[PDB]
RNA sequence: UUCAUCUAGACAGCCGGACGGUGGCCAUGGAAGUCGGAAUCCGCUAAGGAGUGUGUAACAACUCACCGGCCGAAUGAACUA
């Protein structure tokens, strides 16, 4: 019973959900299929909850169901035999990653134009090159780190120097409470496939200079019971 | 530009009276204030907060009898952003703030009126 | 001296370069060293170690219990032979 | 006797090393009063002084031990003296944390 | 004005275990609550002698019941550490339970109406065996604050007229609490040798009815209720122009004490004469007489000004548990370990009628306000309603 | 030791008036040393705030320290000046009243402790 | 700063000590905190000179009326203390 | 510098005294002595669903 | 302590006043404010010692109510 | 031995989310989830505590609790000998 790793227990309020949540999502999607006319698939791989809430508040009449890929695959039907309605696994197979499956009764073209005109700012999200280039100045670094006049900003907090020095691999010293470096550290170049620590550096300095525009792949109509594929971003 | 100098119960002197004259007669309460800052000009005005609006509608203590319509006017005051579909839900959202303050809505605890709302004994004009 | 001078010093210069890694590694090796002290520390020190460990176990058990739980007679007759509380005591010899 | 002497040596190091908040200077007195709450300060140090009781226990139980007629009796008297010392010190948990 | 009680009820049935507590309403001679040795309680329609509004939610013995002096709420404390509030119309629990205590509840009291600000409800002061006294905001049903001065069980708690709580505990001390001072203990009263049982006050009948005389007519508005209860309190607290409420204690040292807790911290008189202990005390509603029920098969009458002896009511043959007054201050009813109730004319100092009809120990008894019925209940599981 | 109803009973009783008279006479008697009680064995001679509740040693001083302002506060701000000057004068007075360099005094001879001995 | 800080210098072949004190507010004085009562007791007890810094400017987050108000509030301590005022730039 | 080591030789007096200690403790335990739930059909048994069928 | 009434071992020991375990003693109780029916203050009561005070300097006892 | 999770994907790792009323109310020189006291509610949710810890003068930032993506089959806890 021994020579194991002890699980670090902590005492919080929230608790795991289990199979009841998944069955609830299953029943919800299956009862909304009968209700609404059109159903769409939206690939939302890395999002902010306020952006998702904006997308949801854009229509209180239409539904948006997130959840687990394999659960929505089962609700729709992955096999041509196992399916709720006809030609539905043809849609269910399109789901790739984080899929937000939307239901509506609204016209095709309103949705199509909305989800290509909708664009927001977001972080650069590693494994994705960034359209920016940053040499930090070679003096004292500020909370924005080379984005505005330093006379606006204040120096960052001394508590971040272990983080910058170890996790971000920046060469860092501090003279009094201020953080300092000797030479201008370049972090990234445009058209350079980003890595985790570059992304974290840009996040720490507060750089949302990437275009979040949701991708839509397919679309299915209940009365026609047909699929239709439109890669629109 | 914009800043927030809530701090109530460049040119940092004239902003004092500019803020106080946003709270001339009301409020005498710790409200939240937004300062739109031009070159050296402080266009300062209150941004509505639920707690402060409730305490206007009413160591210190609280017992309100807010009468169920002042809370609806507050819900109309800040259904602007609100991240919520209906006034019938924003009213619950505000009744929770009232519960935390410790007030007494009409003459009951506001959680019981949330019960009456979601049970179908209280109506909301949408 | 004169005030919290080391807190000021930590704010101005900061603790070391090799401080956080070493602390993490101490916290990691503590699991090994606790058992090392159990199979070692002959005598009174091992006894006291076991006592401490048992008390610590009981404390954490009670803490978790408190967490998970925080998640006929009347009042006046409640709380209610002429033999003394000690008959037949040990007999003492005159010697 | 050794157990008594240890406790009173320790307590004497506390009592003599700490300053008398009265009897120093009014400036330092008022400063340390607004910092440490003179009442709490004096009360804790008086608690330690009155605990320095241990002497009474040691003297009484030694004078009782003079008449011990068996190893078990003497052992139980020793245990009793040390246990009463331990009770007195257990009742000193908060003042020492303050001090 | 009030007539003696002669005729019984049928042996009414209901919650089928030992009856433990009893209470008429303050505004009707027809609504009565009983808490029993199961985890339930029951309301009764005395006019019909019918069970109504059976009342669940506890998970151990119901010990204490109390009706709000305004008549809107009922409160029940049980052998579990919880207090539950009930609406008598619905016969339903009013929100969740008011937990926070560590051991069982002993006594309950309501904030008197004449101190409640208008449009607000009266608070609930609860005691407990754990050594604490909690103050509940009954409309938000949450603890305002506790009082944790005592050490042993708190046997009695009483909310007075001058915003003061008086508590009696097994630590042989009576503690006074000025709630206006944020629940600070101001005075401790140490004269008893054994453990205290059933503190009582002079004005407690007024503080219990709260603008509800023997006519049953309800006040129009809370603004009128305040005045109509304040006059009822002041007509008996201003016995001599300055207001004073007398407090009396009982303990297991076979003795009572009499206090004017504000005029002086020492007791006026030490009433002795009981051979066995005192279990229950009662001032008259007019605050003139005091009466003491003891385990020596006796009840004893005293004057509530100087603690002087009057006489001794006799006739029982076993432990007397408690007593109750008529509102006219002429008739006294008593319960006992024997199966009988007994009525005593206080003027001639004489038994007026012995009321058998139970079959076991009678634990609780109470008299209506107007004097039309007396409820009684005990181990035989069958509540009785004796009337003229 | 056998059971008995005579245990559990009051073994020694006295009335209040006799008790108080007995207190008075003996308070009169036993202040006078030339007087003396005769039996002395048959006679009963046996018949003759705190702030820690509010503050917990931890709200006063420590990392918790829920204590920002004092209660040892004088109002009328000139009053503490009148106090400080009085205190400084008293201090300087005690200094000259009770008024080292690397030498000591010889040991007390052991003959002076001869009356003192276990 | 929440405490008194000390510094030394030598002037005219004599050791002097300067004392920085954390702060005082205008505070009608039957309620104040243990940080300001340090300043008050230090100003009251010691036999020093005392330098009140005014900072005649919009800076400071404090108005000149409040500054002179505090000065007039705490001038009873100044009755025997050798005061100077310094303006640090209608 | 290694220290001593206790010996394992049993020195007859000790084994006599232990026999007597145990012979006394056995009587004392016998004197103090003067003052089911079948565990079921355990899992991991593959053919457990057949024992439920011989009942009727 | 006021007296020793019964040491169960050889009542000579009662006259000597030996406080062994099980010994019964009279103790004063005026500190408790006990009073009988009639108003007479009680100042003496029986108690039984529960410990062996030859081993402990304490003489611990239980009142006989 | 017992109880639980698991191809509607378990455990471990990385990555991302970890929101909104709200800087909830008292308090204070200041305390915004994290010096303290007492509430501990609703909303939108896949899930997200009026907040598990580090941290800040206060914010910030990080973190876990909880959810999801990649990975692809067993795993965890309490007990007994």
């Amino acid at each position: 019973p021994r020579s194991k790793r002890s699980k670090l227990v902590t005492l919080a309020q929230t608790d795991k959900k289990g199979r009841e949540n998944k069955e609830r999502i299953f029943d919800e999607v299956r009862e909304a299929l009968d209700t609404y006319r059109y159903v769409w698939v939206l690939h939302l791989d890395d999002v902010r909850t306020p952006v998702l809430q904006e997308i949801r508040t854009s229509w209180a009449g239409s539904k948006l169901i997130m959840g687990k890929r394999k659960v929505l695959q089962k609700a729709l039907g992955e096999k041509r035999e196992e399916e709720y309605k006809e030609n539905l696994y043809q849609l269910s197979k399109l789901c790739s990653g984080v899929t937000g499956l939307l239901f509506t009764d609204e016209d095709v073209n309103t949705v199509k134009e909305y989800f290509k005109s909708y664009v927001r700012s977001d972080y650069s999200r590693p494994n994705t090159k960034a359209p920016l280039t940053f040499t930090i100045p070679e003096g004292i670094v500020y909370s924005r780190g080379g984005q505005i006049p330093a006379e606006e900003d204040v120096p960052m907090i001394h508590s971040l120097e272990p983080t910058m020095r170890n996790k971000f691999e920046i060469p860092t010293k501090i003279k009094a409470g201020k953080i300092t470096i000797d030479s201008p550290y370049l972090v990234c170049t445009e058209g350079e496939k980003l890595d985790v620590r570059q992304a974290l550096i840009l996040k720490q300095f507060g750089i949302a200079a990437s275009e979040f525009k949701v991708k839509v792949s397919a679309y299915y109509d209940n009365d026609s019971s047909t699929v239709e594929s439109t890669n629109i971003n | 530009k914009y800043l927030y100098l809530r701090a109530v119960g460049l040119s940092p002197k004239k902003v004092g009276e500019d803020i106080a004259k946003a709270t001339k007669e009301f409020k005498g309460i710790k409200v939240t204030v937004q300062l739109k800052i031009q070159n050296r000009q402080a266009a300062a005005s209150v941004v509505p907060s639920a707690s402060s609006l409730v305490i206007t509608a009413l160591n210190v203590k609280h017992s309100g009898n807010i009468q169920l319509d002042e809370i609806i006017e507050i819900a109309r005051q800040m259904r602007d952003k609100s991240f919520g579909r209906t006034l019938a839900s924003v009213t619950k959202e505000i009744l929770g703030t009232a519960q935390s303050v410790g007030c007494r809505v009409d003459f009951k605890n506001p959680h019981d009126i949330i019960e009456g709302i979601n049970a179908g004994e209280i109506e909301i004009p949408e | 001296p004169q005030n919290d001078y080391i807190e000021r010093h930590i704010k101005q210069h900061g603790k070391r370069l090799d401080h956080e890694e070493r602390k993490r590694k101490r916290e990691a090796r503590e699991s090994h060293k606790i058992s090392e002290r159990a199979q070692k520390l002959t005598g009174w020190k091992g006894k006291q170690f076991a006592k401490k460990r048992y008390a610590e176990k009981v404390s954490m058990r009670k803490k978790i219990k408190a967490h998970e739980q925080s998640k006929a007679l009347p009042t006046y007759l409640l709380d209610r032979k002429f033999s003394v509380p000690l008959p037949k005591v040990r007999g003492i010899s005159e010697e | 006797k050794y157990t008594g002497e240890g406790f009173v040596e320790k307590f004497e190091d506390i009592l003599k090393g700490f300053p008398n908040i009265n009897d120093v200077h009014p400036f330092h007195r008022d400063l340390m009063d607004t910092l440490y709450e003179k009442n709490h300060y004096k009360i804790s140090l008086a608690a330690i002084s009155r605990a320095k009781l241990v002497e009474q226990v040691a003297r009484d139980y030694v004078r009782l031990l003079k008449f011990g007629q068996s190893l078990f009796q003497c052992k139980q008297l020793k245990r009793a003296a040390l246990g009463r010392m331990a009770t007195i010190v257990k009742k000193l948990r908060d003042p020492l944390a303050y001090l | 004005k009030v007539k003696p009680v002669t005729r019984s009820s049928s042996a009414i049935a209901g919650h089928g275990s030992t009856i433990l507590c009893s209470a008429f309403a303050p505004h009707t001679s027809s609504r009565m609550v009983t808490g029993a040795g199961d985890n339930t309680a029951r309301i009764w329609d005395c006019d019909t002698q019918t069970p109504m509004h059976t009342l669940k939610g506890h998970y151990n013995w119901v010990l204490c019941v109390s009706w709000s002096p305004d008549g809107e709420v009922i409160a029940t404390g049980s052998m579990d550490n919880t207090i539950r509030l009930w609406d008598p119309k619905s016969g339903q629990c009013l929100g969740d339970a008011l937990r926070g205590h560590s051991k069982w509840i002993t006594s309950l009291s309501w904030e008197p109406i004449h101190l409640v600000k208008p449009g607000s409800k009266p608070r609930l002061a609860s005691s407990s065996k754990d050594g604490t006294i909690k103050i509940w905001d009954t409309v938000s049903r949450v603890c305002q604050y506790t009082m944790s001065g005592h050490t042993n069980s708190v046997s009695c708690v009483k909310w007075g007229g001058q915003g003061l709580l008086y508590s009696g505990s097994h630590d042989r001390t009576v503690r006074v609490w000025d709630i206006n001072s944020q629940g600070r203990c101001i005075n401790i009263l140490k004269s008893h040798a054994h453990w205290v049982n059933h503190l009582s006050l002079s004005t407690d009948y007024a503080l219990r009815i709260g603008a509800f005389d023997h006519t049953g007519k309800k006040p129009s508005t809370p603004e009128e209720a305040q005045k109509k209860a304040l006059e009822n309190y002041e007509k008996i607290c201003k016995k001599n122009g300055n207001s004073e409420e007398m407090m009396v204690t009982a303990s297991d040292d076979y003795t009572m004490f009499l206090w004017n807790p504000l005029k002086s911290t020492k007791p006026i008189a030490r009433m002795t004469g009981h051979q066995k202990l005192v279990n229950h005390v009662a001032f008259s509603p007019d605050g003139r007489y005091i009466v003491s029920a003891s385990f020596d098969n006796s009840i004893k009458l005293w004057d509530g000004r100087d603690g002087k002896f009057i006489s001794t009511f006799r006739g029982h043959v076993a432990s007397v548990y408690q007593v109750a007054w008529s509102s006219d201050c002429r008739l006294l009813v008593s319960c006992s370990k024997d199966t009988t109730l007994k009525v005593w004319d206080v003027r001639t100092r004489k038994l007026s009628v012995d009321l058998p009809g139970h079959k076991d120990e009678v634990y609780t008894v109470d008299w209506s306000v107007d004097g039309k019925r007396v409820c009684s209940g005990g181990k035989d599981k069958m509540v009785r309603l004796w009337t003229h | 030791v056998q059971p008995d109803r005579r245990w559990f009973g009051n073994t020694r009783v006295i009335s209040q008036d006799a008790l108080q008279h007995f207190r008075s006479a003996l308070g009169e008697t036993q202040k006078d040393t030339y007087q003396v009680l005769l039996r002395r064995n048959k006679l009963p001679m046996s018949l003759l705030a705190r702030i820690l509740d509010t503050e917990s040693y931890a709200d006063a001083f420590g990392p918790k320290a829920q204590r920002k302002r004092p209660r040892l506060a004088a109002s009328n701000l000139e009053d503490l000046v009148k106090a400080t000057n009085e205190d400084i004068t008293k201090y300087e007075e005690k200094q000259v009243l009770d008024a080292e360099n690397g030498w000591t005094s010889a040991a007390k001879e052991a003959i002076f402790s001869k009356g003192q001995s276990k | 700063t929440k405490s008194l800080y000390v510094g030394h210098f030598d002037y005219k072949y004599l050791r002097f000590q300067a004392i920085d004190t954390p702060g005082i507010l205008d505070r009608p004085t039957e309620e104040m905190n243990n940080i300001e009562m340090q300043s008050i007791y230090a100003i009251a007890h010691l036999r020093s000179c005392v330098l009140y810094f005014m900072d005649l400017s919009e800076q400071c987050g404090f108005t000149i009326e409040a500054q002179v108000k505090l000065f007039h509030s705490i001038k009873p301590l100044f009755a025997n203390k050798s005061v100077m005022v310094v303006i640090n730039t209608d | 510098r290694v220290r001593k080591r206790q010996s394992r030789r049993t020195s007859t007096k000790l084994k006599e005294g232990i026999k007597k200690k145990a012979s006394a403790h056995r009587k004392k335990e016998k004197k103090m002595a003067k003052k089911k739930k079948d565990p079921g059909i355990p899992s991991n048994f593959p053919y457990k669903a057949k024992i439920l069928e011989e009942i009727e | 302590i006021l007296a020793v009434k019964k040491n169960p071992q050889s009542p000579m020991y009662t006259q000597l006043g030996v406080l062994t375990k099980g010994t019964i003693i009279e103790v004063n109780v005026s500190e408790l404010g006990m009073v009988t029916a009639g108003g007479k203050v009680v100042w003496g009561k029986y108690a039984q010692v529960t410990n062996e005070p030859d081993r402990d300097g304490c003489v611990n006892a239980v009142l006989l109510v």
